[PDB]
């Protein structure tokens, strides 16, 4: 598992990255909270439970459990709005961590210097890593 | 036993003194905002569930629009102090979300010109000192209610709003749902 997620995190993570400061700077909010949903399961997906030994590969199912789960969603939901509106929400551009997790937008939005893929592809990464896995 | 922190409104952290009773946020740029008030009203709903004479007002912000949001704001301002609000929100959200008709300080200019404000007498203001203090209470405004996202809303500075505490599937219920809230904040 960890090369080919690996091989491909690294080649998406960098994908919105090689080019997130080449793509100028496009605006995101939502931005973080997904690549959120993905640094936060692939990095510590690949060290996850597939981890530095492999004879224990259910606390990745756990940290695969709800990991694209909101990358599904926070996809999902982000491009449910785009078109088709609704009063109950927002539009922000704002850092924020429930528990003092803080540094972590104070790099990766900051150190960065098409909804089409991500949200379908967030879904994509998700019953193939199921199926297989549980 | 019924009504919640975190549920339907979330106690302000830092809460912010000489503050507004009751107090909106806005952008003319936020789809949802345009809803709240466009769609649903909210404003004109909730300034009537509210007791005698409260002050309900109502401030626009930046973020969304670079250069425009600014003058947008800075212009806005204006309808602010002349209270001419009530005739302008409307042609405003549609001139520049619904029309797409909207690029530049004039076409806002037009607007006020176009509602019934003379093109003078919405210059005299907006350059005016009047306006340019606004413009801060606002700027400052949101900067004190540690801002984020919009549309938004803070009873007496103490009480931000959380819309989701409420039904999302029936409007005519979620938005007396919402009110009740508010009223119930401005005697606490
Ligand atoms: C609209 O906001 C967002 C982007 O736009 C700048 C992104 O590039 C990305 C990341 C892009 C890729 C291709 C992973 C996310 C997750 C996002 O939410
Ligand atoms: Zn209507």
């Amino acid at each position: 598992a960890w090369l080919l997620m690996a091989f491909t995190a690294l080649a998406l993570e960098l994908t919105a990255l090689w080019f997130q400061h080449v793509m100028l700077l496009k605006p995101c909010v939502l931005c973080i909270y997904e690549r959120v949903a993905l640094f936060g399961v692939l990095g510590a997906a690949l060290i996850g439970a597939i981890a530095p030994k492999t004879p224990l590969r259910y606390v990745a199912m756990v940290i695969w459990l709800y990991s694209a789960f909101r990358g599904v969603q926070l996809t999902y939901e982000h491009t449910m709005l785009q078109l088709y509106p609704s009063p109950f929400a927002t539009c922000d551009f704002m850092v924020r961590f429930p528990e003092w997790l803080p540094l972590d937008k104070w790099v990766p939005q900051v150190f960065v210097a098409m909804p089409q893929w991500l949200l379908g592809i967030f879904i994509a990464y998700l019953i193939v890593a199921v199926l297989v896995v549980i | 036993a019924q009504y919640e922190d975190g549920k339907q409104y979330t106690t302000l952290e830092k809460p912010v003194a000489g503050a507004p009773q009751v107090l909106e946020f806005f952008s003319f740029f936020c789809p949802h905002a345009y809803q709240f008030e466009e769609v649903l009203h909210i404003s004109d709903n909730v300034k009537k569930k509210l007791p005698e004479g409260v002050k309900m007002t109502k401030y626009h912000v930046n973020f969304m629009g670079g250069d425009l949001g600014k003058d947008l704001t800075q212009a806005w301002a204006v309808a602010m102090a002349l209270g001419v609000e009530d005739k302008v929100t409307v042609p405003l959200f549609e001139g520049v979300q619904k029309t797409q008709t909207i690029r530049s300080a004039s076409d806002i200019r037009d607007v006020f010109i176009n509602a019934g404000i003379k093109g003078e007498e919405y210059d005299a203001a907006w350059n005016s000192f009047v306006v340019k203090s606004l413009v801060a209470q606002q700027e400052k405004a949101a900067a004190d209610v540690q801002l984020r996202g919009v549309p938004a809303m803070f009873v007496n500075g103490k009480y931000q709003l959380n819309p989701q505490g409420m039904d999302t599937s029936n409007m005519d219920v979620f938005v007396q749902q919402y009110a009740d809230t508010v009223k119930y904040l401005s005697e606490k």
